[PDB]
């Protein structure tokens, strides 16, 4: 973790021994999308990818109303992953 | 402008893909080597650059520029070239600082640039270099657009683009307010014929001039009555000179093109108001007055030319000749002996210009047409017309015919038999479409050309003649149009300062001769040195007045005019004012288009493209996208199918239209059809 | 994107396409599953009413 | 939409020929055909014919988003330009520099049909991204219905409430006394006079003051304490519309045609934007907004800003030329001084002008513009980027109106060559990212009516004060209105306020809200269970129409094009990505 | 000036130039 | 229905034909098809009659054959089912 | 010379009197100046005869209200102000109305002298109550267009009596608009449509046809020059 | 009430223009009189002008005559400042012959019977030894502005090189009022027209034909009744 980050102000800035929940964003910046679905399901992975789309397109004044992104993150949370294979056809 | 241009790209250079973006940039070692303002603006943006105006290239191949050297705060008249290196090491102070007229500085404290472009303040001992004057960081079109020190950059860049791109006209009359580079600029540019020789005139024409030498010999410059361009313009040369006078070496002996009185001239003064009028002039629109049209203020000649060649074949030779099958004799009388048009034939799209004919070779004939030339006793006509028709959406009058052949031994390329050019000539007037703009990057279509009556008039009668838009000036900070405007007023109606009691406080650094002028006097405000907005005041204060005691404009620039439609005064006065517009290389005629059925391609089976030949637009990826999006399929299914590709479904289209008849149910395209033979080519089963 | 890396291992496994999508209607040209193109728009049985059908 | 006859003869060119065959003006197609070519004098008249009532679509490139193809009526007129309705420049995204748009033609029965009830101008008037209306009025209107509404105080026949010598001289008849009294030279528009009205709907306070239940109005009798100017405004409004009595700011005509189409039919919403371009117009000519360059002023304590800011400038280099700090800190120092007083003379720049200003009412009516051009017009330019991205401290103080001198200019020049590059090459990202999402939301398309599922995502939704009330959040226009109701929304063990499954409007937003409760969950398209697509009570209402979507659109194409659309706008900053590449 | 045919063109510079334009093509 | 009389192509107006309907796309299929009847009419005029019907309500002048469709599907005049 | 295209006049009446008159097909540019012309003539040209002064006893300085009334000083100035009246006198009539006794004052309760007509009777102009009396004297005088409220100059020579305007004009709103009727085969020639809205004392066409009665006599003041000028003629009817 | 109608008088102020003084109207009459007069005043006189010239030894207008200095077009803008009054609807023929040095002005024209040049001070062009001019022209009436009419419209020669026209006698139409508005309601407008006539008709003729045309298209709603 490098020194040309700072850390998380919320609420005060980031202490020693502060009690943290379980998806607190620890550094300032950008939390990774593949972390934040397997910590915290696919439901907060939703209002993530939602609310910082809109954080960008909202910064110039422009509206785009949340079902015409919800679809598209729709469409990026179809697929699972095979890690056993069961006794069916499908490859780890 | 098309010579001294400079470009990062080319064979050896770098492509637009490989074109960071750090190299389009503008690096502080560019103060005098290249210009900032003038570039394209596409994609090619900052690649393409021309030289400024005093620079000069060095025996190695680099970009020397000259300094006034300045030796213990005395500024010298030597004379330095330097490069970018020399330019780093020492200290380069400014253009305009406040010599004492002695070389010395009046201030101690001067801007200057230091060693990696940063801009300082300095105690005057340390400066050891000065330019030579301002406008030296700008190139030669931009130096051409009078107050550029009150624009931006990006619509002086669209200024000093637009300025090149302005067509000849008829008449061109010389800019009232512009600024010194137009004398230079077209004395240089070797498009005015200019007196080698000192002497006397001995005999003018329109073809000719002789002048007679100091010592007995003489020598004829032969003018150039309409050549046609290299785009399709005229380029005629007028003399101006009378049959008495004395030429020096270097006089302006013929206009040329775009010239008059010697000097640059690329459009009209035009009387202008700048208030918005019933939505016409909406949005960079421009409305006219009829008088533009009636007096021919704008109207360019174009010349076009149209080329054919009669050469051998396998089964014989064509012949140019006046019998053309299948013709009638309706056609066949402006053409004559030999088979070519005559001079000043006008002709419409769709005439014969050359009449020549193929031999076809034996073809069988369907029985309705065996019948028919039975019944009508007419016989077979064994050999092919294929004349040079002039092609779709072209007129004018006939010029020249130059026309080649083998037999009076001319250099044909092997093969051909003769050659033949024919030249067509059209006198384009303005028109609604056509693009106009002025010297600041402030474009715009022509709306609606009005009539004479219904376009507002002043407390005079005379009526304004464009009449531009109100909310395109400050949102694009480019309000040098505006004091354009003021002072081509002032230079129009002409002044007196009156200094009756002393010189007035606002024209003390005023030069001498320009406390008054005459009307339709000339001026010269240059680059970044001219006329100050006190000045213009104090001029626009006292403008005396026309023929009656009478002062149209007031002291902010303004007058009441009239509403010459409804008839009520227009409750707020309004600025007008002499502005200096040109005519864009954007005409209509060389962009309306339509198709309705025409040529195909080759492979595939689409349509063609362009208006070079026929062809239709492009029915690209988004707006298949658009289409989709609405939920209409059955216009996608019309548009991919049965426009483009069905090859048996185009023709029972036009039938199915001609007849009276719903249009049929679209099949599958020939597109597709090449696909899956090219899939089943690459070694892939595509069942 | 990337025509040959899709199309060279489609053919190792033999993978056989449906046309039920959106772009290969509109590449082969058949009328695409959408708006005015599905099973429920495109097959309305247009008729005049029986009573304006006796008034004429 | 207007159509050049050379371009329509060659568009038309064999329904014409099978329309000139039919009315005996040429024996057979043969000479039908070259009739055409020869243009006689009566193809023109059989044109008018095979033109009137058959749509053309108007094409302009390149193609943003659902709205950059419209479906218009032709007709004959001269010349060889495309004529354009000034409302639709908006949604092509066309101003008239020389732009080109191309025409296509329908030919059979179905494409006619579509092009005249799917894709005609009058049936796009919102837009399918954020639901605001795209007719309304733009530049010209919005200033002519800025003055025609404005109120002036103390202007030409006011009404003056008087005693002793006179009645009061102010009040009316009927606003066709107060047209012929401001015909004669006697009352200006914008004067508060007291007229009686009869065919203007009254607003609800005195809907329900005078008549109470039953105001209807077209034979009844009111005083209304207005201009003239607004009088003649709400006639352009229909009948059953509340008198407005406001001053029109283009916020304010957002709002008018917001409701007017979200409560009335389409065509009646079409003609009042007609009627509104009208007035607009008319009234934008005679408003009298012109430039000169005595109309922009420059502030008058100028020098003493500058000298101030100068003096402290200067402390800041005397303390970097004794060593006391390095040159990162004295340029930081020097950037945060000129900040300042850039500040301070927009601040001086602001307060000095009156409001009559044309270049100030340009920007306060929302016609055009903001106030950083006006302070780069007159007053100070201020700071001026580099070619990496940093701040110059020499910064540029002479404004466009004194007129910059040559290294100012060459300074400003670094910074909007930069500009004007990064937008073509934005533009060209932007399009790459628009052709990526069209192709991967591609299959999503309603399929049902109804999934019938009972799962659903929650709503933030007007979060608690602390202090204790229902302060409003701000995206509630962009995360909870047109959505349905997942669940039910109850308080306090009382009544159902929103029942399940409902469109979820403006008015029961204001129910919710008042009644107390914050949070609900909402149904939405990220839990819909059907199996290939969506279904339709999950993506809820839709934005362009203002009803339930249908059982047939491509909502994957209209979100990916709502989405990669307006990524030309999108700024960038001077370790974390801001703008596109985020 | 010193262009021997040259129009009466009134100009509003204030300074004087010691350098005169050189030929536009001699590059 | 206190709009201002329509003209040209919008003289049913849409909102008036949308209530006959479901949604805007049945309303297309159904106007192009009585549409293709009504042009099938008038082509088979010259021989034989067949079960294609003629326009209900009285033509214009010389009118597009969409048009009478819409304004028999504004005076409610037919029927349809769906698929 | 020939007009080569006779323009016509005709109506379309679309109330008992409010109807719109479209003139076709002019001539390039003329449908401008005969729609404003015409415009500015219907409104300012017309003779009529309206209410110039009132008076009324209680009235002193208190212009509020007057007892026995409901409706105050302004409302019955207004009403009174809307009151259809043709004369025949020149000079300045007088007229009077009396009622006591509650009730509704309509402008039947009005009696004419000799020589004026008051042409709607049925409309409310007062609401008496309490058995209250109203008294009012009105001066009614004809004149033309539409005069602004004529100040009392004279200061005394009428305590009670305070001025209105006057809408002499027959006709209330005129307005009018031009279009392009033809453009390819005879070049864009003009189409006026007027709109005129009178009162009930002149029809719509009566006004039209008495405009174009002194319009046609304002210029033929400038024809009675040299009439044998040779200008633009329509021909026959 | 105002019983009193207005009068036109006239005033001279030189010989091709005059001002013309309306008095009184009804109040806000007088600018839209004054503008319907001077809409009818600009566009609607007829005059007569020339319509195409046929020089001998050119065959089209981009080429030049042996001796002259300007070219076939620089004589086609300087011939589009004639002013020619006609007096038949018949198109009649004028001559202009000139051989050797000299300037051919505008009155070196020989018109035919009836019509007349007005401006014969105006330079054509010029001449020298090798120089010889000879060039027949058109005069034709009609009113308004007609462009040029085609060739191939006509059944005109090679020779014939057709040229704009435009009729318009009348120059620059203005006027202004004097609103007295008197405050005791008695109030009246006075129009001041002022004609300027390009030497070819007086301004009395210009506004005699100008109240001709008025006359006749207002009598249009009378006539119906
Ligand atoms: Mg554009
Ligand atoms: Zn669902």
């Amino acid at each position: 973790i490098s020194k040309r980050q700072r850390l998380r102000v919320f609420k005060r800035v980031l202490s020693d021994g502060d009690h943290v929940e379980v998806g607190q964003q620890l550094m300032e910046g950008s939390a990774d999308p593949h972390e934040v679905l397997r910590v915290q399901g696919p439901r907060e992975v939703q209002i993530h990818l939602v609310r910082e789309v809109q954080e960008v397109y909202r910064a110039q004044g422009v509206s785009i109303h949340d079902k015409h992104i919800e679809v598209i993150v729709r469409q990026m949370l179809r697929r699972v992953t095979i890690i056993d294979s069961g006794s069916t056809e499908f490859l780890p | 402008t098309h010579k001294r241009r400079l470009s990062a790209l080319g064979p050896g250079g770098l492509s637009r893909e490989r074109a960071g973006l750090e190299v389009r940039d503008v690096h502080p070692s560019h103060y005098g080597r290249m210009c900032p303002i003038e570039t394209p603006e596409g994609p090619n943006i900052g690649l393409i650059g021309s030289l400024s105006v005093y620079a000069r290239v060095n025996p190695f191949g680099f970009i020397e520029t000259p300094y006034r050297k300045v030796v213990d705060g005395v500024v010298s008249d030597e004379i330095v070239y330097l490069t970018a290196d020399e330019e780093d090491r020492h200290v380069v102070a400014q253009a305009n600082s406040p010599i004492d007229a002695d070389g010395r500085f009046v201030e101690p404290r001067v801007l200057v640039r230091r060693k990696a472009g940063e801009v300082e303040y300095v105690p005057s001992s340390e400066v050891d270099y000065m330019d030579v004057s301002p406008r030296q960081m700008v190139s030669v079109a931009t130096a051409m657009i009078p107050f550029l020190e009150h624009d931006d950059a990006n619509r002086a860049l669209m200024g000093a683009n637009m300025q090149r791109q302005a067509v000849p006209l008829v008449r061109s009359e010389a800019p009232l307010v512009g600024t010194g580079m137009e004398l230079r600029a077209a004395i240089d540019a070797g498009d005015v014929v200019v007196a080698e020789e000192s002497g006397v005139i001995e005999e003018v024409s329109a073809d000719y001039i002789t002048v007679m030498h100091d010592n007995g010999t003489r020598r004829t410059y032969r003018m150039r009555k309409f050549a046609r361009s290299n785009h399709g313009t005229c380029a005629n040369q007028c003399p101006i000179v009378d049959a008495g006078d004395r030429v020096e070496a270097g006089q302006v002996i013929a206009d040329g093109p775009c010239t008059d009185d010697g000097e640059m001239a690329l459009g009209k003064n035009l009387l202008v108001a700048i208030m918005p009028w019933e939505g016409h002039n909406y949005e960079d629109a421009i409305i006219l007055s009829n008088r533009l049209v009636e007096e021919d203020v704008l109207t360019s000649i174009h010349i076009e030319e149209h080329e054919i060649d009669a050469r051998d074949t396998k089964l014989g030779a064509e012949e140019i000749t006046r019998d053309i099958p299948n013709i009638s004799d309706e056609v066949l009388a402006d053409l004559d002996e030999r088979g070519i048009v005559r001079i000043g034939a006008e002709v419409r799209d769709g005439d014969i210009l050359v009449g020549k004919v193929t031999p076809k070779g034996e073809t069988e004939l369907t029985p309705e047409e065996r019948l028919l030339r039975a019944i009508f006793g007419e016989k077979a006509r064994e050999v092919r017309d294929t004349s040079l028709k002039v092609p779709h959406g072209e007129s004018g009058k006939v010029i020249g015919i130059r026309v080649f052949s083998r037999e009076d031994e001319d250099e044909l390329p092997a093969g051909v038999n003769e050659l033949v050019r024919v030249y067509v000539a059209q006198k384009r007037k303005i028109s609604d479409g056509d693009k106009l703009a002025g010297r600041h990057g402030n474009k715009g279509v022509i709306g609606k050309i009005l009539p004479v009556e219904d376009m507002p008039f002043l407390a005079d009668g005379t009526p304004v003649d464009i009449i531009l838009n109100t909310h395109g000036v400050p949102r694009r900070m480019n309000i040098g149009q505006i004091l354009e405007t003021h002072l081509g007023w002032c230079a129009h109606s002409g002044w007196k300062v009156d200094a009756a009691k002393g010189v007035p406080d606002w024209a003390a650094r005023l030069p001498d001769e320009l406390l008054e002028a005459q009307p339709n006097a000339i001026v010269s405000t240059p680059v970044f040195d001219g006329a100050q907005e006190a000045e213009l005041q104090g001029l626009l204060s006292c403008t005396l007045p026309n023929r009656d005691g009478d002062v149209l404009v007031d002291a902010d620039g303004k007058a009441m005019l009239f509403d010459g439609r409804s008839g009520e005064p227009f409750p707020y006065p309004v600025t007008v004012g002499y502005m200096y517009i040109m005519k864009l290389h954007h005409l209509v005629d060389d962009k309306i288009h339509a198709r309705s059925t025409g040529p195909y391609s080759m492979i595939t089976q689409q349509p063609l493209g362009g208006k070079a030949q026929f062809g239709g637009q492009r029915f690209g990826e988004m707006e298949c996208w658009a289409m989709q999006a609405y939920g209409a399929a059955y216009t996608l299914q019309e548009l991919l199918t049965i426009k483009s590709d069905d090859t048996v479904g185009r023709v029972k289209v036009y039938e199915a239209i001609v007849k009276g008849e719903n249009i049929p149910e679209p099949g599958i395209p020939e597109s597709f059809k090449v696909l899956l033979k090219e899939l089943q080519s690459l070694c892939l089963n595509v069942e | 994107q990337e025509t040959t890396r899709v199309l060279t291992d489609a053919a190792i496994n033999c993978r056989s396409d449906k046309l039920n999508g959106l772009k290969e209607n509109v590449i082969i040209g058949k009328l695409i599953p959408a708006g005015t193109g599905i099973n429920r728009y495109r097959n309305i049985a247009v008729q005049p009413t029986e009573e304006a059908r006796a008034a004429a | 939409c207007g159509l050049p006859k050379l371009m329509a003869l060659e568009l038309f060119k064999p329904f014409v020929m099978k329309r000139l065959v039919d009315l005996n003006h040429a024996q057979n197609i043969k000479s039908a055909k070259r009739m055409v070519e020869r243009q006689r004098p009566q193809v023109w008249d059989v044109l008018e014919e095979v033109i009137a009532e058959h749509p053309v679509l108007l094409n302009r490139a390149p193609t943003l988003h659902r709205l950059g193809i419209q479906a218009f009526e032709p007709m004959l007129v001269e010349g060889k330009a495309i004529q354009l309705h000034p409302l639709v420049c908006e949604a092509f995204n066309a101003d008239f520099d020389g732009d080109q748009m191309a025409v296509h033609l329908p030919l059979s029965a179905e494409a006619q049909a579509e092009a005249r009830i799917l894709m005609l101008s009058s049936n796009n008037i919102l837009s399918p991204a954020s639901g605001r209306p795209l007719a309304m009025p733009r530049l010209d209107m919005v200033t002519g219905l800025y003055y025609l509404t404005t109120e002036v105080p103390g202007d030409t026949g006011e009404y003056q409430p008087a005693s002793g010598d006179h009645p009061e001289t102010g009040v009316y008849s009927s606003p066709a006394e107060a047209i012929m009294a401001a015909d004669r030279g006697v009352l200006s528009v914008r004067a508060k006079i007291k007229v009686r009205l009869t065919q203007l709907r009254p607003p609800v306070e005195i809907e329900a003051e005078l008549f109470g239940h039953s105001g209807w109005q077209p034979g009844d009798a009111w005083m209304a304490e207005t201009t003239l100017g607004r009088v003649m405004f709400n006639e352009l409004l229909p009948l059953g519309y509340p008198f407005v009595n406001k001053q029109m700011h283009k916020k304010v005509q957002a709002a008018i045609i917001n409701d007017l189409a979200e409560r009335y039919p389409m065509i009646v919403v079409a003609q009042t934007v007609d009627k509104l371009k009208d007035a607009g117009f008319y009234w934008a000519t005679r408003s009298g907004v012109t430039v000169s360059m005595a109309d922009v002023l420059v502030p008058p304590r100028k020098k003493e800003i500058l000298d101030h800011y100068e003096e402290r400038a200067d402390k800041v280099e005397k303390q970097f030329q004794r060593g006391a700090l390095n040159h990162d800190e004295r340029n930081e120092a020097l950037v945060e001084i000129w900040k300042e007083a850039t500040d301070e003379v927009g601040q001086a720049l602001r307060e000095h002008y009156p409001d009559d200003n044309p270049i100030i009412t340009i920007v306060d009516s929302g016609a055009t513009g903001n106030f950083t051009q006006t302070r780069t017009l007159a007053g100070m330019k201020g700071l001026v980027t580099n070619p990496k991205g940093e701040f110059i401290p020499r910064p540029v103080k002479s404004s466009f109106r004194e007129g910059l001198t040559v290294l100012e200019y060459f300074i400003n020049t670094h910074g909007a060559r930069k500009g004007l590059a990064d937008t073509a090459l934005r533009t060209a990202d932007s399009g790459y990212l628009t052709r990526r999402l069209v192709d991967v939301s591609q299959d999503v398309i309603v399929r049902e009516h109804d999934c019938q599922t009972e799962r659903g995502i929650v709503v933030e939704l007007a979060e608690r004060a602390p202090d204790g009330t229902l302060i409003r959040d701000p995206y509630i226009e962009t995360s909870a209105y047109a959505r349905t109701l997942g669940t039910d929304a109850v308080d306090e063990a009382g009544n159902v306020i929103v029942e399940r499954g409902q469109d979820l409007g403006d008015p029961e937003i204001d129910a919710l809200l008042a009644a107390g409760i914050t949070q609900v969950k909402v149904r939405s398209v990220l839990t819909c269970a059907t199996s290939t697509g969506v279904c339709a009570t999950c993506y809820g209402r839709s934005m362009a129409t203002g009803k339930l979507v249908d059982i047939g659109e491509a909502v994957g194409i209209v979100a990916a094009q709502s989405i990669g659309e307006p990524g030309t706008q999108l700024t960038m900053r001077t370790d974390i990505t801001g703008g596109l590449p985020r | 000036n010193s262009v021997p045919g040259a129009p009466n063109r009134v100009s509003f510079a204030k300074l004087r130039e010691p350098l005169e334009v050189p030929g536009l093509l001699d590059v | 229905g206190g709009y201002d009389t329509p003209l040209g192509i919008t003289n049913p107006p849409i909102d008036e034909l949308l209530d006959r309907v479901s949604s805007k796309y049945a309303l297309v299929i159904y106007a192009a098809k009585r549409a293709r009847q009504i042009n099938d009419y008038y082509n088979q005029l010259g021989e034989g009659i067949l079960e294609y019907v003629g326009p209900l309500v009285e033509p214009g002048l010389q009118e597009k054959p969409l048009s009478i469709a819409l304004r028999e599907i504004h005076a409610d005049l037919l029927e349809h089912t769906e698929g | 010379m020939l007009i080569s295209q006779r323009p016509t006049l005709s109506e379309d009446v679309l109330t008992d009197n409010r109807s719109q008159f479209v003139i076709e097909p002019l001539e390039p540019g003329f449908g401008y100046t005969l729609g404003n012309s015409l415009r500015r003539t219907l409104l300012s040209s017309i003779p009529g005869a309206a209410v110039t002064s009132i008076r009324i006893d209680g009235v002193l300085h208190e212009f509020t209200t007057v007892p026995g009334v409901k409706e105050d000083v302004t409302e019955i100035i207004l009403n009174l102000k809307s009151l259809v009246v043709s004369s025949e006198e020149d000079e300045p009539v007088t007229m009077y109305l009396r009622k006591q006794g509650p009730g509704e004052v309509t402008a039947g309760d009005i009696v004419p002298p000799a020589g004026v007509t008051v042409h709607n009777p049925g409309m409310h102009i007062a609401t008496l109550n309490d058995k209250g009396k109203l008294e009012v004297e009105l001066v009614v005088e004809r004149g033309r267009g539409y005069v602004p409220a004529v100040q009392n100059r004279a200061s005394g020579a009428e305590i009670g009596r305070i001025p209105v305007d006057s809408i002499y004009s027959p006709v209330l709103k005129v307005t009018y608009k031009v279009d392009a009727t033809r453009v390819e085969q005879r070049t864009d020639f003009d189409k006026l449509i007027l709109d005129v809205e009178t009162k009930n004392s002149i029809s719509p066409r009566d006004a039209l046809a008495s405009a174009g009665k002194t319009l046609v006599e304002l210029f033929g003041l400038a024809r009675e020059l040299n009439v044998e000028a040779e200008g633009i003629e329509i021909g026959p009817s």
